[PDB]
């Protein structure tokens, strides 16, 4: 098990509204991984873009971690690490940006 | 739904 408390992009268990209050004041590409208060042990990537905070479910299925079925990872850390370098465009044309800046910057 | 949808 990986301890995600280490990373400056992990916000723990935090509500959707609190996330839009926290991220609205930052540049596009600022992101955080949070745990969804309504689904225990399920996570979300929240990322500011176009002056609005977008939210993406992290699905866990058949031991894969993924935000699109077309690209899968062994772990949440590897997911985040891939999308820090490769734009979300390849599966979210609504959202052309990498995970550039963790919110604790 | 509620979140963002892929593709």
């Amino acid at each position: 098990e990986i301890d995600y408390t280490a990373y400056p992009w992990f916000a723990g268990n935090m509500e959707r509204q609190q996330t839009d209050n926290l991220l609205k004041s930052h540049a596009s590409g600022t992101y955080l991984i949070r745990e969804r208060p309504a689904e225990a042990e399920r996570f979300a990537i929240s990322i500011k873009f176009n002056d609005e905070v977008k939210h993406i479910k992290v699905v866990e299925k058949d031991n894969w971690i993924h935000i699109t079925e077309a690209k899968k990872f062994d772990s949440l850390l590897e997911l985040v690490e891939y999308y820090q370098c490769h734009s979300l465009k390849e599966s979210f044309k609504q959202l052309d940006t990498t995970l550039k800046y963790p919110y604790k910057s | 739904n509620g979140y963002e949808n892929p593709t």
